[PDB]
C-alpha cells in the first residue's frame, strides 16, 4: 500500500488515473464552448 | 424548414425554463425514489422482496399451475409465508 | 363536415406529424414501449418461470426482461379483466399479463406505423416502397412473436422480451429445431449478411467516387441539397468494380431497387421457416445420414457432431426451461463425452 | 415569433420525459437494496 | 522495346485490363487460385481428417459421404498444432490428407490473397484518380476471416480450433464457441448484430426511400428502369422529396437531406460494427469472454434466485459436455 | 470514504479553465 | 517534521490545483501574461522546491 | 440565456453520474453475486 | 487563426499540419499523458497492492514491469520492498506535469510556427534532409534507452531471470550474447509451432545481448541519416509529405502492437509467469503435471496407460517421436518452463524422473498455474464461461494481449486510411474526381 505517510491520500490517489480520459474528454466542452468551429 | 413550435434550443436556454425543471425534474426523482425506498412499488407489482421467494424450508417455486384457478393458486403461495 | 375537419387538423405538418394512422399507432406504440419499460423494471417472473427479472429484483440491462406467461396459460390473451386476472392488476402482472399485453399491442402499433408510412407517403405524393419493404419487419415480428407459440403449447414458448432472455430463444432453436440447418433461416442470414453488405459497399463506393465540389478536405459541405449533377461518378464506379469484381452495377434505379430486395427477402424467407417450426416441422436431420451412422460406427461429419451437441442442449436446459414439465434428470442419465 | 407552449410536441415530450426521469430516479433506487 | 521490364510494369499497371491485375494482383491472382483450386479438390474428394489429434477421422467431402450443407475442409490435426504442415513436411500425401494438409495450405493462401485483394483495392481507385477508402469498407470482412481462421487459432493454440470449411462445420464453430465463451454475452457481438441487422435494416431504408422517389420517365407499361441511362449528369430521384417523406415519418432533423452523409453513414456504421465484432473472436481468442451472470441474483437466506443468464449456462453446458467426446482426459478444459 | 469530494472538484476543474475564458472572453 | 512533512506535501497539492487551473487561463487571455509572467513564475519556480521539499522530507517520515 | 455548451457539460456529468450509480450498484446491489 | 476554413471541426486536428510550433505543444503535451498515466497507475497498483499475495491476482500490469527489471522482489518473484515501485510511480507523475507545461505552453502562448523563431526547429515535411535528421536525433535516444536497459542488468542490479539456477531470482547478466550468429538468428526464425521467432527468446543472455547490438545498430544509424539524404530510389519510391509519414509509422506501431500480443501471451521469460500469470500453454500443460503427479501417487503405471482413444492418458508421442503430456493438451508440447523442464529427458518427459523425481515445489506449482489459468469474463469472473461467481480474476496476460490486439488492429486501418490519403493527396485528388478532367473518360472501354 502507499507509505505509511501518504495514506492520507490513499483516496486522491484513488482517482487519478481516470484523468487522462478526461482531456479527451475537455477538448469537447472546449469546441462546444466555441461552438464546433 | 419550420413548424409553429417554439425551437427547443430557445427553450433548454431560456432562464424560465430551469425556473420550472430545477423544480420539475428533481420532483419527478425523488418522488420515483420514494416509490422503490417506500416498498410500494413491491405491492403495486407483486414482485417478491428479498425474503419472499421461498418459505423458510420448501425450495421449491410457486409455479402456478392451472389458468382459470390461478389467481387462487397464487394467492395461497403467498400464503406459506411465500 | 366535422370530418374533413377532424382530418384537416390530423394531416396538419407539425414536427411531429399525427395523421389518421395516429389514432392507432400513438396509443399502442406507446403502451408497447412502456409496458416493456415498465416490466424491466418492476415485474417480475417468479410465478411464471422461476426467474427474476427485473432491476428491482436486481438484473441489469442484460438479464432483464418481460417473461411470457405460465404454459398453463395455454394462448389465453390474458386480458387484465379476463378469467385469469379478474379485474386484478398485481394478480396480471405475476400471471404474466405484461407479455400478451407488449405483444398485442406492438403488434398493432405495426400496423399503425406500416399505415402511418402508406398515409404520409401518399400526402407527400412520392411511392409506396418504404411501407412495402415494412412488410419484411411485420413478418418476422408476426411469425415470431405470434403464429410460432401458436403451434406450441402456448405463449410460454414465444420469445421471451429482454436481451438475454432471447438469446435463449435462439440456443433452444439450436438444439430442439437444429434451425441453423434449415434451407430457409440460411436464406435469411444470406439477406441480412448480405443486405449488411450493399449496405456498407454502396456507401463506400459513393465517398470514394465523390466529384469535387468544394475546396475544402472534409467534402460534406460540398453537396448540393437542391438536385442538379450527381454527386459521385457513376460512370467511375462501375469501371472501378468492373475491374477489381469483374461485374458492377450501372443503373442506379436498379442497384438501389436491389437494396430493398435483397433484405426484405432474407427475412421474408427466414419468416416462412418459422411458420413450420411452430409445427415442428423442422429440418432437423438428413436420413440418409442418420441411417449410414447407425450401421457404421466409424462414419462422422461436421453434422453428427453437431446433433450430438444439440442432445446435450436439451438434456442439460430442459429442467430448468420448461419448469411446467417437473423434469427430473438423475445424474447417470445425463449425456455427457469423457472427463467433461 | 411568437410561439406557443403547450403544442402537440410537447404533450408528447413530456409522456415520454416524465415517465423516464420518474424510472431513472426509481432505479438509482435500487443500488441500495441489500440481504 | 523501350524495355522489357519497363513495359511490363506498365502492363501489370495497365487500367485497361479487363480485370486490374495489379502490383497486389501479382500476389493475389496466384495465392488465390491455388487456394481455390485446392480447395474444389478438397471439399469433392479429401479423405477423412484427424481434426482432433486422437485418431477418429472426420471426412467431410463429397465422395466420402458428404451433401453440401454438411460437407467441408477439416481443419489440420490438433497433433500439429500451430506448427507449419506444408506438403513437404509430409513422408507422403497420404499422410498429408490424413493429419488435414490441405486446411492450412488453403487459409494461408486465400488470407494472403484477400489481404492483396484489399491491397488492390486501393492502386485501382489510385490509378483512377478517385478516392481511396473503399478498400478500408473491405478491411471489416477481412478482418473477420483472419479472426475466425487465425487469431484464433493462434490464441487458442491450434489450428484445429480454426472455423472448418463447410456450412455445417461453421455452425459447429459457433455452437461450440459460445459454449467455452458466452459471445451472445458479449459487448463486441452484440455491436456485431447492431452492425449486421442496422446494416440490413438502412440498406432496405436507403434502397426504398430512394427507388420510391425517382423522377418519372417511363411508361406505364414499362420497367420503372429505363428511366436512366449509364453516364447521367443529373440525378435520377427527387433526394429533397425523400427527404420530405421520410423527414415526416420520424420527424425533420432526425432525417437527412445531405446525400453525402447520408452515403457515409450508410457505409460507416456496418464496417464499424463488424470491426468490433472481428475485435470479439479476436479478443476472445485470448480468453477474455462475455459478461459472466452465473448466480448473480440470490435471495435474502442465500438462495440462487435465476436469471434468462442462468437459464442461457445451461444450455451452454449441454454443449461444452459433449462438445469432442473422446477428446478429454482430464477436469478442467483449458485448450 | 467518499472521496467523491475528489472527483467533483478536478471535474468542474475542466469546463472551468475554458469557463473563466467565456468570461475574460478571448483565445478559445 | 511529520506535520511540516504534510503541510508541504498538502500545500504542494493545492499549489498544483491552482496551478493547473492558472497557467491555461493564463496564456489564455493575453491581458497580459506580462504581469502574470510574474504570478506563474512564481508559481512554478515554488512548486520545484516543494517538490525538493517533500522529496528529502520523505526519508524522515516514512 | 444559459449557454448551451454548458446545458450540455452539465446535462452530460449528469448522466455520466446516474449511468456510474448503476455501474456501482452492480457490485453492490441484489445484482452483486455476494 | 484555424477554424472551418482549414478542416472541419472532427479533423480539427489535421489544422496543425503546418504549423511545426503548436504541432509540438500536441506532442509535448500528449507524451505527458503517457507519462502521467504510468505515473498515477503505478500508485494506484501500489495503492491497492498486497505483498503476501500473486500479483497477477490484483490486476497489476505495471508493477510486474518493475519486478522484471529487479526492483523490489527477491527470491522466486517475493516482494521485499515496495519502495522502487512508489518511487518509479511518483517520479513519473512529477515529470508528466512538467511536460504538460510544455505542451500547454507550445500549443497555446509560445509561436505558432516555428521555422522563424528559430530555424533549427522550425521543419518543412518535404525537407528530406530536416526529416532524416530529426528522425536521425530520435534514431539516438531510442539507441540510447536500449542500452539504459543493458545497463541496469549489466552493472545496476540485474533483472528476474525465472530460470534462475538456484530458482526463479534477481540475477546480474556478466555475459551477453554477442554472438551475430545468434543474436540475429532469432530474426531469421519460423513464426510458427516451435520455431517461434522473436518470441522464442528464452534466456536473459540473449534479451541483454541483443539489446546491446539494437542500441549500437540504432544510434549508427541515428548518426547516419544525420549525415545523409535519401538516395535516389529512397525518393522515387516514398511519398514526402505529413500524412505520408505519420501513415510509415502507424502501420509501424501496428506490426509492433501484433508482437507484442504474442510476446505476452507466449514467452515466459521477459514476462515471469511469476507476475503475470502462467501462459496459456503453461497452465493446460499443468493440469496433466498435476493428475498425472495425483493419480500416479494411487499406484497408476502412467508410462503405460491407455486412455478412451488408445492414445494414452498420461503420456503420449509428438509428431517428430518426443514424449509429451496426453490430452488435449498435445498441442501445448512446445511449453518449457523452470517448474517442468527438470522432469525432462533428453527425449523428452522422462519416465523415470517422472516415476520419483517429482517434487513438491513442483506438485504445487503445477497445481497453483492449473488453478490460474487465463480464462476469464468482461466482467472478471475467472474460469470457464459456465463457471459460478467467487473467484474474481482475469489473468494479466489475458488483459495485456486482448487491449493490443484491438490497439494494434485499429492501427493497421489507421495506417491503410493515412496512407491511403497521402497517395491521393500527393498526386491530388483527396477532394474528388475533377467534374472537367475525369479520367475514367479519357480511358478506352473495356466493356
Ligand atoms: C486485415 C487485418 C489483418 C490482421 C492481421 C493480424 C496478424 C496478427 C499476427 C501476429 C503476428 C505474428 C508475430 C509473432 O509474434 O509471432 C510469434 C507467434 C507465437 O509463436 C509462438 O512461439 C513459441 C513460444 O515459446 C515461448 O512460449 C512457451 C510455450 O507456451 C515456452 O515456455 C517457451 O520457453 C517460450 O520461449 C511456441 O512455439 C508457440 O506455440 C508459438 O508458435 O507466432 C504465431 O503463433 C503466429 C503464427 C504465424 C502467422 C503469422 C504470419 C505473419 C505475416
Ligand atoms: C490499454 C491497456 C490497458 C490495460 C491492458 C489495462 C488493464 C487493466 N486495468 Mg487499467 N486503465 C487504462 C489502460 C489499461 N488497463 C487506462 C488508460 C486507464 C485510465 C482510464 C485505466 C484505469 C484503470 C482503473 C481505474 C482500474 C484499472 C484496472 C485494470 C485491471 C482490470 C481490468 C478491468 O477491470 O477491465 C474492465 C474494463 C472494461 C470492460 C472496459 C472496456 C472498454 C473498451 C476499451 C471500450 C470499447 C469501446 C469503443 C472504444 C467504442 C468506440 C466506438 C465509436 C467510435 C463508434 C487490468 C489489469 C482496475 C484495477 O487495477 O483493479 C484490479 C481498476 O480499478 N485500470
Ligand atoms: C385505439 C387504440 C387502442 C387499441 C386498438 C387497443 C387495443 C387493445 N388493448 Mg389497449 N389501451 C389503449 C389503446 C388501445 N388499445 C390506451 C390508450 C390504454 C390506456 C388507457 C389502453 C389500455 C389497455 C389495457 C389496460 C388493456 C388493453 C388491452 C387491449 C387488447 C384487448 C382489449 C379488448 O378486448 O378490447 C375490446 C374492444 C372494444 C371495447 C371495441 C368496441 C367497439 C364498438 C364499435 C363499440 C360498441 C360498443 C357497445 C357498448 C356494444 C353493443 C353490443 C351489445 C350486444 C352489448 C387490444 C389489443 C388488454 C390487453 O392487453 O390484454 C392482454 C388490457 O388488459 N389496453
Ligand atoms: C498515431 C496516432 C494517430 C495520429 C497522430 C493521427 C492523426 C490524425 N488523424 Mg488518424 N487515425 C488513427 C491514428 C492516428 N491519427 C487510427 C489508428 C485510426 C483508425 C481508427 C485513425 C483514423 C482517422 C480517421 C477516420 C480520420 C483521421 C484523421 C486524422 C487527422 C485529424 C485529427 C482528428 O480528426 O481529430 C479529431 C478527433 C476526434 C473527433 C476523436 C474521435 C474519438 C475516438 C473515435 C474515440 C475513441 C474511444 C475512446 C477510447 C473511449 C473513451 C470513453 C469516452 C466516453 C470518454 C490527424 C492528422 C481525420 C482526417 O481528416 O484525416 C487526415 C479523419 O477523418 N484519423
Ligand atoms: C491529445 C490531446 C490533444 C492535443 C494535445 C491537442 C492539441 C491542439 N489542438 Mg486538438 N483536438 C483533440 C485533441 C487534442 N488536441 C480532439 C480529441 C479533438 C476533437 C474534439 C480536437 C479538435 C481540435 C480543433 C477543432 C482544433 C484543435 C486545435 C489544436 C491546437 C491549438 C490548441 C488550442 O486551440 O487551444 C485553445 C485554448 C483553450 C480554450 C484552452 C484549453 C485549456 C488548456 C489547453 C488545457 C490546460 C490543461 C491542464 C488542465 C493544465 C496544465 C497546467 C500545469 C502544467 C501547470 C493544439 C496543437 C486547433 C488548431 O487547429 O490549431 C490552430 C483547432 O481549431 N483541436
Ligand atoms: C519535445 C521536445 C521539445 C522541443 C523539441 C522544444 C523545442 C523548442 N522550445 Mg520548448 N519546451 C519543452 C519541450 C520541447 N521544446 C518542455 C517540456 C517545456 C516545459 C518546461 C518547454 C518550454 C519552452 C519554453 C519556456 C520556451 C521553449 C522554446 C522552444 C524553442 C527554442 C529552443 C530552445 O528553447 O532552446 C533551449 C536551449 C537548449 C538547446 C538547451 C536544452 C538542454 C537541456 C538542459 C537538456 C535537456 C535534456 C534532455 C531531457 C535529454 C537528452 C540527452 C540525450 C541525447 C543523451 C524550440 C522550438 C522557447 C520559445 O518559445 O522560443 C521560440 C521558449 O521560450 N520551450
Ligand atoms: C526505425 C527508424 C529508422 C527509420 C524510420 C529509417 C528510415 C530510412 N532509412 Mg535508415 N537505418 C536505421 C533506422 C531507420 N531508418 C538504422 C538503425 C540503420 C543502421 C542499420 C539504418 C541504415 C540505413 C541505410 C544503410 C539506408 C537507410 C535508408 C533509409 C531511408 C529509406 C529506407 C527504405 O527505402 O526502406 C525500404 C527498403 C526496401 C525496398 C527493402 C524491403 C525489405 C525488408 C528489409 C525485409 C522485409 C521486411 C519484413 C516485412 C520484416 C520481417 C523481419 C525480417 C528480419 C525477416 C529511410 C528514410 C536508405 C537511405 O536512403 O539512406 C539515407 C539507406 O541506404 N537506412
Ligand atoms: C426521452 C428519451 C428516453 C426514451 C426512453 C427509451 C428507452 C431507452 C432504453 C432504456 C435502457 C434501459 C437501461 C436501464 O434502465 O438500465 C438500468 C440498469 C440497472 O442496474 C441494476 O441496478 C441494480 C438493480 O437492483 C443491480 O445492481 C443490477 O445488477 C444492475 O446493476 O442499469 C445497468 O446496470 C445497465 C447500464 C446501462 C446500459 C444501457 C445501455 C442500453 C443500450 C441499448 C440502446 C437501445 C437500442
Ligand atoms: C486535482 C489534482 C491534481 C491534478 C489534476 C489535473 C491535471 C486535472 C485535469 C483535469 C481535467 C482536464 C478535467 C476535465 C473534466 C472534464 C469534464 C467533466 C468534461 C465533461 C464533458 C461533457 C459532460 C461533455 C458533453 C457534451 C455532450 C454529451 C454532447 C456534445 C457536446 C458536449 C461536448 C458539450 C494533482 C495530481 C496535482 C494532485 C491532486 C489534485
Ligand atoms: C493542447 C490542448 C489539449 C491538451 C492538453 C494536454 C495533453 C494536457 C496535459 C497536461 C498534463 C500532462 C498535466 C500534468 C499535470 C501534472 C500534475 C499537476 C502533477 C502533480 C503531481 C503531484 C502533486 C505528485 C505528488 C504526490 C505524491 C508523490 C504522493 C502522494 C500524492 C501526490 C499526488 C500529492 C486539450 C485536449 C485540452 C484541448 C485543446 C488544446
Ligand atoms: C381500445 C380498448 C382500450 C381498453 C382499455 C381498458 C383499460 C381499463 O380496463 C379496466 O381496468 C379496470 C381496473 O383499473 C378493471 O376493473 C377491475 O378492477 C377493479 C378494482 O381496481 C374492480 O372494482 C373491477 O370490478 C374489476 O373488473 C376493469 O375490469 C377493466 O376493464
Ligand atoms: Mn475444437 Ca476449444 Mn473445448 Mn478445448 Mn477443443
Ligand atoms: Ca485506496
Ligand atoms: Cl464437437
Ligand atoms: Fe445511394
Amino acid at each position: 500500500k502507499l507509505p505509511e505517510a501518504y495514506a492520507i491520500f490513499d483516496p486522491l490517489v484513488d482517482v487519478l488515473p481516470v484523468i487522462p480520459v478526461l482531456f479527451l474528454a475537455l477538448a469537447f466542452v472546449w469546441q462546444a464552448a466555441v461552438g464546433f468551429r | 424548414g419550420t413548424t409553429g413550435e417554439r425551437p427547443f434550443s430557445d427553450i433548454i436556454t431560456s432562464v424560465r425554463y430551469w425556473v420550472i425543471h430545477s423544480i420539475t425534474i428533481p420532483a419527478l426523482f425523488i418522488a420515483g425514489w420514494l416509490f422503490v425506498s417506500t416498498g410500494l412499488a413491491y405491492d403495486v407489482f407483486g414482485t417478491p422482496r428479498p425474503d419472499s421467494y421461498y418459505a423458510q424450508e420448501q425450495r421449491s417455486i410457486p409455479l402456478v399451475t392451472d389458468r382459470f384457478e390461478a389467481k387462487q393458486q397464487v394467492e395461497t403461495f403467498l400464503e406459506q409465508l411465500k | 363536415g366535422w370530418f374533413d375537419i377532424l382530418d384537416d387538423w390530423l394531416k396538419r405538418d407539425r414536427f411531429v406529424f399525427v395523421g389518421w394512422s395516429g389514432i392507432l399507432l400513438f396509443p399502442c406504440a406507446y403502451l408497447a414501449l412502456g409496458g416493456w419499460l415498465t416490466g424491466t423494471t418492476f415485474v417480475t417472473s417468479w410465478y411464471t418461470h422461476g426467474l427474476a427479472s427485473s432491476y428491482l429484483e436486481g438484473c441489469n440491462f442484460l438479464t432483464v426482461a418481460v417473461s411470457t406467461p405460465a404454459n398453463s396459460m395455454g394462448h389465453s390473451l390474458l386480458l387484465l379483466w379476463g378469467p385469469e386476472a379478474q379485474g386484478d392488476f398485481t394478480r396480471w402482472c405475476q400471471l404474466g399479463g405484461l407479455w400478451t399485453f407488449i405483444a398485442l399491442h406492438g403488434a398493432f402499433g405495426l400496423i399503425g406505423f406500416m399505415l402511418r408510412q402508406f398515409e404520409i407517403a401518399r400526402l407527400v405524393g412520392v411511392r409506396p416502397y418504404n411501407a412495402i419493404a415494412f412488410s419484411a419487419p411485420i413478418a418476422v415480428f408476426v411469425s415470431v412473436f405470434l403464429i410460432y407459440p401458436l403451434g406450441q403449447s402456448s405463449w410460454f414458448f414465444a420469445p421471451s422480451f429482454g436481451v438475454a432472455a432471447i438469446f435463449r430463444f435462439l440456443l433452444f432453436f439450436q438444439g430442439f429445431h437444429n434451425w441453423t440447418l434449415n434451407p430457409f433461416h440460411m436464406m435469411g442470414v444470406a439477406g441480412v449478411l448480405g443486405g449488411a453488405l450493399l449496405c456498407a459497399i454502396h456507401g463506400a463506393t459513393v465517398e470514394n467516387t465523390l466529384f469535387q465540389d468544394g475546396e475544402g478536405a472534409s467534402t460534406f459541405r460540398a453537396f448540393n441539397p437542391t438536385q442538379a449533377e450527381e454527386t459521385y461518378s457513376m460512370v467511375t464506379a462501375n469501371r472501378f468494380w468492373s475491374q477489381i469484381f469483374g461485374i458492377a452495377f450501372s443503373n442506379k434505379r436498379w442497384l438501389h431497387f436491389f437494396m430493398l430486395f435483397v433484405p426484405v427477402t432474407g427475412l421474408w424467407m427466414s419468416a416462412i421457416g418459422v411458420v413450420g417450426l411452430a409445427l415442428n416441422l423442422r429440418s432437423y436431420d438428413f436420413i440418409s445420414q442418420e441411417i449410414r451412422a447407425a450401421e457404421d460406427p466409424e462414419f462422422e461429419t461436421f453434422y453428427t457432431k453437431n446433433l450430438l451437441l444439440n442432445e446435450g442442449i436439451r438434456a442439460w436446459m430442459a429442467p430448468q426451461d420448461q419448469p411446467h414439465e417437473n423434469f427430473v434428470f438423475p445424474e447417470e442419465v445425463l449425456p455427457r463425452g469423457n472427463a467433461l | 415569433v411568437s410561439y406557443p407552449i403547450f403544442t402537440v410536441r410537447w404533450v408528447a415530450v413530456h409522456t415520454l420525459a416524465v415517465p423516464t426521469i420518474f424510472f431513472l430516479g426509481a432505479i438509482a433506487a435500487m443500488q441500495f437494496i441489500q440481504r | 522495346s523501350a524495355n522489357l521490364w519497363e513495359r511490363f510494369c506498365n502492363w501489370v499497371t495497365s487500367t485497361d485490363n479487363r480485370l486490374y491485375v495489379g502490383w497486389f494482383g501479382v500476389i493475389m491472382i496466384p495465392t488465390l487460385l491455388a487456394a481455390t483450386i485446392c480447395f474444389v479438390i478438397a471439399f469433392i474428394a479429401a479423405p477423412p481428417v484427424d481434426i482432433d489429434g486422437i485418431r477418429e477421422p472426420v471426412s467431410g467431402s463429397l465422395l466420402y459421404g458428404n451433401n453440401i450443407i454438411t460437407g467441408a475442409v477439416v481443419p489440420s490435426s490438433n497433433a500439429i498444432g500451430l506448427h507449419f504442415y506444408p506438403i513437404w513436411e509430409a513422408a507422403s500425401l497420404d499422410e498429408w490428407l490424413y493429419n488435414g494438409g490441405p486446411y492450412q495450405l488453403i487459409i494461408f493462401h486465400f488470407l494472403l490473397g484477400a489481404s492483396c485483394y484489399m491491397g488492390r483495392q486501393w492502386e485501382l481507385s489510385y490509378r483512377l484518380g478517385m478516392r481511396p477508402w473503399i478498400c478500408v469498407a473491405y478491411s471489416a470482412p477481412l478482418a473477420s476471416a483472419f479472426a475466425v481462421f487465425l487469431i484464433y487459432p493462434i490464441g487458442q493454440g491450434s489450428f484445429s480450433d480454426g472455423m472448418p470449411l463447410g456450412i455445417s462445420g461453421t455452425f459447429n464453430f459457433m455452437i461450440v464457441f459460445q459454449a467455452e465463451h458466452n459471445i451472445l454475452m458479449h459487448p463486441f457481438h452484440q455491436l456485431g448484430v447492431a452492425g449486421v441487422f442496422g446494416g440490413a435494416l438502412f440498406c432496405a431504408m436507403h434502397g426504398s426511400l430512394v427507388t420510391s422517389s425517382l423522377i418519372r420517365e417511363t411508361t406505364e407499361t414499362e420497367s420503372a428502369n429505363y428511366g436512366y441511362k449509364f453516364g447521367q449528369e443529373e440525378e435520377t430521384y427527387n433526394i429533397v422529396a425523400a427527404h420530405g417523406y421520410f423527414g415526416r415519418l420520424i420527424f425533420q432533423y432526425a432525417s437527412f437531406n445531405n446525400s453525402r452523409s447520408l452515403h457515409f453513414f450508410l457505409a460507416a456504421w456496418p464496417v464499424v460494427g463488424v470491426w468490433f465484432t472481428a475485435l470479439g473472436i479476436s479478443t476472445m481468442a485470448f480468453n477474455l469472454n462475455g459478461f459472466n451472470f452465473n448466480h448473480s441474483v440470490i435471495d435474502a437466506k442465500g438462495n440462487v434466485i435465476n436469471t434468462w443468464a442462468d437459464i442461457i449456462n445451461r444450455a451452454n453446458l449441454g454443449m461444452e459436455v459433449m462438445h469432442e467426446r473422446n477428446a478429454h482426459n482430464f477436469p478442467l478444459d483449458l485448450a | 470514504i467518499a472521496q467523491l469530494t475528489m472527483i467533483a472538484m478536478i471535474g468542474i476543474a475542466g469546463p472551468m479553465i475554458i469557463f473563466l475564458l467565456a468570461v475574460r472572453r478571448g483565445n478559445l | 517534521m511529520t506535520i511540516l512533512f504534510q503541510l508541504a506535501l498538502a500545500a504542494l497539492v493545492i499549489l498544483s490545483f491552482v496551478m493547473v487551473i492558472g497557467v491555461p487561463v493564463a496564456y489564455a487571455s493575453p491581458q497580459d501574461w506580462d504581469r502574470s509572467k510574474q504570478l506563474i513564475f512564481l508559481g512554478s519556480g515554488l512548486w520545484i522546491a516543494l517538490v525538493l521539499v517533500v522529496g528529502v522530507l520523505n526519508f524522515f517520515v516514512v | 440565456r444559459i449557454p448551451l455548451w454548458i446545458v450540455a457539460t452539465v446535462a452530460g456529468m449528469g448522466v455520466i453520474v446516474i449511468v456510474g450509480l448503476f455501474f456501482y450498484g452492480a457490485y453492490a446491489g441484489l445484482g452483486s453475486s455476494l | 487563426d484555424q477554424e472551418s476554413s482549414g478542416f472541419a471541426w472532427w479533423a480539427g486536428n489535421a489544422r496543425l499540419i503546418n504549423l511545426s510550433g503548436k504541432l509540438l505543444g500536441a506532442h509535448v503535451a500528449h507524451a505527458g499523458l503517457i507519462v502521467f498515466w504510468a505515473g498515477a497507475m503505478t500508485l494506484f497498483e501500489l495503492a491497492h497492492f498486497i505483498p503476501e499475495k500473486p500479483m497477477y491476482e490484483q490486476g497489476l500490469i505495471l508493477i510486474p514491469h518493475i519486478a522484471t527489471l529487479g526492483w523490489g522482489v527477491g527470491p522466486g518473484g517475493e516482494v521485499v520492498d515496495t519502495f522502487p515501485f512508489f518511487v518509479v510511480g511518483v517520479v513519473h507523475l512529477i515529470s508528466s506535469a512538467v511536460l504538460g507545461f510544455g505542451g500547454v505552453y507550445h500549443a497555446i502562448r509560445g509561436p505558432e510556427t516555428l521555422e522563424e523563431y528559430s530555424s533549427f526547429f522550425g521543419y518543412d515535411w518535404k525537407d528530406k534532409n530536416k526529416m532524416t535528421t530529426i528522425l536521425g536525433f530520435h534514431l539516438i535516444v531510442l539507441g540510447i534507452g536500449a542500452l539504459l536497459l543493458v545497463a541496469k542488468a549489466m552493472f545496476f542490479g540485474g533483472l528476474y531471470d525465472t530460470w534462475a539456477p538456484g530458482g526463479g531470482d534477481v540475477r546480474v547478466i556478466t555475459n551477453p550474447t554477442l554472438d551475430p550468429r545468434v543474436i540475429f538468428g532469432y530474426l531469421l526464425k519460423s513464426p510458427f509451432g516451435g520455431e517461434g521467432w522473436i518470441v522464442s527468446v528464452n534466456n536473459l543472455e540473449d534479451v541483454v545481448g541483443g539489446h546491446i547490438w539494437i542500441g549500437l545498430i540504432c544510434i549508427a544509424g541515428g548518426i547516419w541519416h544525420i549525415l545523409t539524404t535519401p538516395f535516389g530510389w529512397a525518393r522515387r519510391a516514398f511519398i514526402w509529405s505529413g500524412e505520408a509519414y505519420l501513415s510509415y509509422s502507424l502501420g509501424a506501431l501496428s506490426m509492433m502492437g501484433f508482437i507484442a500480443t504474442c510476446f505476452v501471451w507466449f514467452n515466459n521469460t521477459v514476462y515471469p509467469s511469476e507476475f503475470y500469470g502462467p501462459t496459456g500453454p503453461e497452465a493446460s500443460q499443468a493440469q496433466a503435471m498435476t493428475f498425472l503427479i495425483r493419480d500416479q501417487k494411487l499406484g497408476a503405471n502412467v508410462g503405460s496407460a491407455q486412455g478412451p482413444t488408445g492414445l494414452g492418458k498420461y503420456l503420449m508421442r509428438s509428431p517428430t517421436g518426443e514424449i509429451i503430456f496426453g490430452g488435449e493438451t498435445m498441442r501445448f508440447w512446445d511449453f518449457r518452463g523452470p517448474w517442468l523442464e527438470p522432469l525432462r529427458g533428453p527425449n523428452g518427459l522422462d519416465l523415470n524422473k517422472i516415476k520419483n523425481d517429482i517434487q513438491p515445489w513442483q506438485e504445487r506449482r503445477a497445481a497453483e498455474y492449473m488453478t490460474h489459468a487465463p480464462l476469464g469474463s468482461l466482467n472478471s469472473v475467472g474460469g470457464v464461461a459456465t463457471e459460478i461467481n467467487s473467484v474474481n480474476f482475469v489473468s494479466p496476460r489475458s488483459w495485456l494481449a486482448t487491449s493490443h490486439f484491438v490497439l494494434a488492429f485499429f492501427f493497421l486501418v489507421g495506417h491503410l486510411w493515412h496512407a491511403g490519403r497521402a497517395r491521393a493527396a500527393a498526386a491530388g485528388f483527396e477532394k474528388g474526381i475533377d467534374r472537367e478532367s475525369e479520367p475514367v473518360l479519357s480511358m478506352p472501354s473495356l466493356d
